[PDB]
């Protein structure tokens, strides 16, 4: 049972006046005979009754106002086109000179954010019927509600001014205009309570309840877009920056004074939306001198928070009106208020930003996937037990930050929920896991240390930061300074920075390699286009920045920032696997990095945005033995192959374009010449050919063999292209030279769908063929599911045989009257008992579904925990059990790791590639 | 079995076979593996840039189904049989500046670029005669290869075997399943069985039979139909 109806009716009973009854456990009510009603009015409606009543209470009892002037139930009958409406109005409360003083209406707290478009059916009529007849003016109309704050009830209320917004246009303009908070005595004007530190009553609201948020979402959809409006970047700017003017209001405000954010209210009527630009303005010139630390009076100067042209300033009060109390700061400290605040801006960037060519996001499915296909979740876990530390993620592309939010959510969950058991608890991992996450107010308060990224767009990089804010982070790490600058660029006053350390390598080529990082996910741009105002780092500091391809710089980039067996998983473009131009680039992966999964993706993934194949590129940086064995075989294959040329080319000459022997040769191109050893003759031609030879070659002669290669023998002839970093030698046939002894296992497969098809009208789901969702939870409370439900069905059969006795005794007073006037109310009470029956008759179907769930939970659990049977997720039977029914709540979301049986690409991505 | 795999598990020294631009990708790897079990116990493997002299892509303007203009093919024109079925439906009625090698002309390798990802690369023989000149739209390929080594309908039946439709399912490069782009570049690259002439003929022989015999059944079948109709007319008549 919920303790605040309880707290409610308590207080409602201890009135001294008994003129309204409450009774939960028997689910009645009763009123005073005083108000005339048109019905019988025998079972709970709703909160909206209880919250009438107690309204009515507070006025007649607590507000001294005399109730003869108090109206409730009152009916209208109105004939509308071929049909008639029978309006009602809650409390109608009238002065002296007969103007309304309360024009009030009464709603559920539970149903607020869901029937606001009732409210025009309910009060525009009134007031054009009262024109009408009488054409007199309404003075105030006033919409109450209560809230629950440390188990006290607290009044938030609107007051309109009917007479200063005679029009609709006036009051759309005047962006639901709410005079004060709380009313005030002895007819003063309206009052609303201050928003400041100190007093539980004054300060914000740290329990936000999961519902009212959607409410907010889908008002702000309706509203703020205009119903017609879909897909604006501006309007969604000026959201984010409103929003980030919030933020650095809890962040500077303080304790002993009120906020900024909220309507000063000097005076005791709200004022007119305009006076509030300025505050707006100098508040977030605040914010930017103080969290992001600007310096660009440029920018300052153009202020520009809002657009004037198209952000008029009736939603901008909207907005302020509609956030004084969901302090994001500070909402996140409470277990419910957890991830509300993540979760709406989130919906909120979903819908309301318009992503086409160049600004697109990257489609959740896939980013999950890259993060779990790397074993980031054993690799966290592996550094926090080893080396008491957690990986250093960097995304040099985040434009949204999604690949790091989501890096953020999966270390969290699997190290502090999933797979807290695989963690030791060693003293030492004890205390450094009590300064990551114990807390449990900010689990995500280790990101501030380990999570960096780079942002070229200004406006992405403020949307990326309030975004990481909300969902925890501090947001420090993510630059706004392009991903290609150098690293003495990056700097940023918070002294601990991995990415300012720089230091030339020897191998690369004397450039300079951060080597700080452990995982390094993004999603790079097509095209770079790189800025004119800095072109020395294209030459100096990358060694194929002169080239066309000015994209593969990225790759070139996550050599530097990986640290020596680093992890690399990036969605690459096809065009860099198959194509002769970028052939450099995948000589060079090969050289530094140990590539391990190559997955192909399908063209409908990044839809409708763009449509050209993609594939994931999963590699691991190689350790500097590794790559000077490397750097030792292609020096000795490129001079064994740069001796075969020369000898081969001699040997072409004589033998097949008959120019004569000369002295000038090699002693052994001589030698062979002059005595014939062709053995030797036969052999140089096929070790220099490797392939391109097949078993009739041998036999055949050497000289129309020659004639009939040609061709490819100039072609292998040829040395490459890119000079300098390879060494004047053929790229293909020392790369196989050196691949023979180098072999390792590539894992290649290819998706088909990936779970979700992104037409330009929505999304609609598909096969994921990527990974499964666990489908079933690994602990299921069986007190959670049993009491709290059976709480329910046996108050309804106490309730019921409570009945079941008094129509036991209105049955025995019936039956010694007399028959013929009893007749109609015999039939009532046998109407009363079909109910009953029939009520009954449900609650035993659902004492039904409630035994067999019990059963399948016997079935299926040991002690909340699913058997090792039953630990993968294989038994399609078990997983229709959740998603159907009743069990749709509960469920798990999250991404199953099977670890022993392979259906989907990730479990062979876990099973099948090593990564040491 | 092969084929329908999704998973393939590629060695660094597998990348360097035949390569010679170091391409590494699950198409492309799995278009080797599938060459590699097809060309095991066969031999005499050559590439097709050796014996190709020449590819011309043609190319169509704007038209409409009839115009009373110079005829255009269609792409349902083109058969597995390797004959190209000539029975143009739309013709272009405005004329260009030069149409001298638009015309289609008799002993001619056409090769379809753009098609659904099974019909792409099919390729057809033209061996009726041509009469009038007819173009041929911008999804073909005139191909002009080497006689004395390669026949020209042997490299259609090719085409139109599961030898060539394995290598073209993974070679194209389309925006979506219903059209693919194959490029000369893959032709020239293409590796082919090419056994001595004489095989190729044999080869020739043994569809043509084959498909002599179906056509036994289809002339049945018009017997069948002249039937219905005597019987209709006999009906009638009296
Ligand atoms: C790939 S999108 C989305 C990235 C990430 N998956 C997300 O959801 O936020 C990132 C955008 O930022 C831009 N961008 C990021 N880093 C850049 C850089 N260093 N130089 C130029 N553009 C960059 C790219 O043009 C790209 O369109």
């Amino acid at each position: 049972m919920k303790n605040w109806q309880r707290i409610v009716e308590a207080k409602l009973e201890q009135q001294k006046h008994k003129v309204a009854e409450i009774s939960l456990e028997n689910g009645t009510v009763n009123y005073s005979k005083k108000i005339k009603h048109n019905r019988n009015l025998k079972a709970l409606t709703g909160d909206e009754e209880i919250v009438r009543a107690f309204l009515i209470d507070r006025l007649v009892n607590e507000l001294d106002y005399k109730p003869e002037y108090l109206e409730t139930e009152k009916e209208y009958t109105i004939k509308g086109g071929h049909s008639k409406i029978n309006p009602r109005v809650d409390v109608l409360v009238k002065d002296d000179k007969g103007n309304p003083f309360f024009f009030i209406e009464v709603k559920a707290p539970n149903k607020f954010e869901e029937d606001k478009d009732e409210i025009e059916g309910q009060l525009f009529a009134l007031a054009q019927a009262e024109e009408r007849d009488f054409k007199t003016k309404v003075k105030y109309l006033v919409y109450y509600t209560v809230e629950l704050i440390d188990d006290e009830i607290v009044d938030r209320a609107i007051i309109i001014d009917f007479e200063k917004y005679p029009t609709y246009t006036d009051w759309s303009n005047g962006g639901f205009i709410s005079t004060g908070t709380e009313l005030t005595a002895g007819y003063g004007e309206p009052k609303k309570q201050p928003l400041i530190k100190g007093h539980e009553k004054y300060d914000l609201r740290v329990r936000i309840d999961r519902e009212e948020i959607e409410g907010l979402g889908r008002n702000l959809h309706n509203v703020l877009w205009g119903g017609g409006g879909t897909n604006d970047s501006e309007i969604f700017y000026s959201l984010v920056n409103i929003i980030l003017a919030k933020i650095q209001d809890e962040y500077e405000k303080e304790d002993g004074q009120e906020y900024d954010f909220q309507v000063y209210q000097y005076g005791d009527n709200v004022e007119s939306p305009q006076k509030l630009f300025d505050r707006i303005n100098a508040l977030y010139k605040r914010a930017l001198r103080e969290q992001l630390n600007v310096t660009d009076e440029q920018k300052i100067a153009e202020d520009n928070v809002i657009n004037r042209n198209k952000f008029p300033l009736n939603k901008l009060v909207y907005t302020v009106q509609a956030l004084e109390s969901l302090s994001f700061l500070e909402g996140r400290n409470s277990l419910d208020g957890k991830d509300i605040l993540g979760d709406f801006f989130e919906s909120i960037i979903r819908d309301g930003f318009k992503q086409t060519k160049g600004q697109f996001f990257t489609p959740t499915p896939i980013v999950k996937f890259i993060l779990y296909a790397l074993q980031l979740d054993k690799l966290a876990i592996d550094r926090l037990n080893n080396d008491r530390e957690l990986p250093l993620i960097i995304d040099p592309s985040a434009g949204s930050g999604t690949f790091l939010i989501e890096a953020m959510k999966l270390i969290t969950k699997e190290v502090k929920y999933k797979q807290n058991h695989k963690v030791k608890s060693s003293r030492q991992i004890t205390k450094r896991f009590e300064e990551l996450f114990m807390p449990d107010h900010n689990e995500n308060k280790w990101a501030r240390e380990y999570l960096y990224g780079c942002e070229i767009n200004f406006d992405l990089g403020t949307a990326s930061k309030v975004n990481m804010i909300l969902h925890g982070d501090g947001s420090a790490n993510i630059f706004v300074q392009d991903g290609l600058l150098p690293f003495r660029f990056y700097v940023k006053e918070t002294s601990p920075n991995y990415l300012e350390t720089a230091s030339p390598d020897a191998l690369y080529g004397d450039k300079e390699v951060n080597g700080k990082f452990d995982v390094v996910v993004s999603n790079p741009p097509f095209s770079v286009d790189l800025d004119t105002q800095t072109q020395r780092e294209v030459r100096n500091a990358f060694l194929f920045g002169d080239k066309k391809n000015s994209e593969n710089l990225f790759i070139e980039r996550y050599y530097q920032l990986l640290k020596e067996g680093g992890r690399l998983g990036v969605v690459l473009p096809e065009s860099v696997f198959d194509t002769t131009e970028n052939k450099y680039i995948r000589l060079f992966i090969f050289k530094y990095f140990k590539v391990k999964a190559v997955v192909s993706l399908p063209q409908v993934t990044f839809e409708p945005f763009t449509s050209t194949k993609t594939s994931l590129l999963f590699a691991q940086k190689k350790t500097k033995e590794e790559v000077e064995q490397w750097n030792e075989l292609w020096d000795k294959y490129g001079k064994e192959w740069s001796l075969l040329k020369t000898r081969i080319n001699d040997y072409f000459s004589y033998f097949v374009k008959g120019r004569p022997l000369n002295k000038k040769w090699a002693p052994d191109v001589v030698k062979d010449i002059q005595e014939g050893n062709e053995d030797n003759i036969r052999k140089n031609i096929f070790r220099f050919l490797k392939d391109h030879i097949k078993e009739e070659d041998k036999n055949l002669e050497i000289k129309d063999l020659l004639i009939k290669y040609a061709e490819e023998i100039s072609s292998i002839s040829k040395h490459e292209k890119e000079t300098d970093v390879f060494g004047f030698y053929n790229a293909w046939w020392v790369f196989g030279e050196v691949a023979k002894e180098l072999d390792y296992p590539i894992f290649m497969a290819e998706a088909e769908n990936v779970g979700y098809k992104r037409t330009k009208k929505g999304e609609k789901p598909m096969p994921n063929d990527l990974y499964d969702l666990e489908y079933a939870p690994s602990t299921l409370d069986c007190e959670k599911v049993l009491s709290s439900f059976d709480i329910e069905i046996n108050a309804l059969e106490a309730s019921k045989t409570k009945l079941s006795v008094e129509k036991g005794l209105l049955e025995e007073k019936l039956k010694d009257k007399e028959d013929k006037e009893n007749e109609k109310i015999q039939k009532r009470l046998n109407k009363i008992s079909e109910l009953l029956e029939t009520i009954e008759n449900q609650l035993d179907s659902i004492r039904s579904k409630k035994l067999e769930v019990e059963g399948i939970l016997e079935k299926y659990y040991e002690n909340n925990k699913l058997k090792e049977e039953y630990s993968e997720r294989d038994d399609e039977e078990l997983i229709n059990h959740f998603k159907h029914g009743v069990l749709y709540q509960y469920r798990s979301e999250d991404i199953l790791l099977r670890n022993k049986t392979v259906h989907k690409i990730l479990d062979e991505i876990r099973q099948g590639v090593i990564w040491d | 079995a092969l084929d329908s795999q999704r998973r393939v598990d590629v060695g660094l020294s597998s990348i360097s076979s035949l390569n010679s631009t170091i391409r590494y990708s699950y198409r492309w790897n799995k278009m080797k593996l599938i060459q590699k079990y097809l060309y095991r116990d066969i031999d005499c493997i050559e590439p097709l840039g050796k014996y190709i002299l020449s590819s011309n892509n043609g190319w169509s303007p704007e038209s409409v189904v009839g115009g009373e203009g110079i005829p255009i093919l269609g792409q349902e024109h083109l058969e597995f049989d390797g004959v190209l079925n000539v029975s143009p439906t739309k013709a272009t009625t405005k004329t260009k500046n030069n149409m001298e090698n638009f015309f289609i002309q008799e002993g001619d390798l056409f090769i379809s670029r753009g098609n659904t990802v099974d019909l792409v690369g099919l390729a057809c023989v033209v061996e009726t005669e041509v009469t009038e000149d007819i173009i041929y739209p911008d999804l073909y390929i005139r191909l002009k290869i080497d006689e004395k080594v390669i026949h020209k309908k042997y490299l259609a039946l090719l085409f139109n075997s599961f030898f060539g439709r394995l290598y073209f399912k993974y070679v194209s490069k389309g925006k979506n399943q219903t059209m693919v782009k194959i490029s000369s570049n893959e032709l020239l690259n293409y590796y082919l069985p090419i056994p001595p002439m004489e095989e190729q003929l044999e080869i020739v022989g043994k569809i043509e039979e084959q498909i002599g015999a179906q056509n036994e059944i289809e002339k049945q079948i018009e017997e069948k139909r002249n039937q219905i109709r005597v019987i209709i007319e006999e009906t009638a008549r009296s």
